């Protein structure tokens, strides 16, 4: 979508596996603000928005 | 009312341990005031900061 129209999807009721969203070299920018992204796998949120 | 300059003496002491347990619930500028967050969500290079 548009940049003043921008989507946004409810994340939940997941087992999450960010591994393979780390593994994967199809991004070029890959930075995270305030979790290490190896650490992500053990963390429990109680909502994700993307 | 005739024993508070010996109540006072206790009631200092209970007023400085309470404010001294209190400053455990600071960031004083960290991300988290819990050392086990900090621990279990940073990498190890970046966690001492």
């Amino acid at each position: 979508a548009s940049v003043y129209a921008w989507n946004r999807k409810r994340i939940s009721n997941c087992v999450a596996d960010y591994s393979v969203l780390y593994n994967s070299a199809s991004f070029s920018t890959f930075k995270c603000y305030g979790v290490s992204p190896t650490k992500l796998n053990d963390l429990c949120f109680t909502n994700v928005y993307a | 009312s005739a024993l508070g300059k010996l109540q006072d003496v206790v009631n200092q002491n209970a007023q400085a341990l309470n404010t001294l347990v209190k400053q455990l619930s600071s960031n004083f500028g960290a991300i988290s005031s819990v050392l086990n967050d900090i621990l279990s969500r940073l990498d190890p290079p970046e966690a001492e900061v």
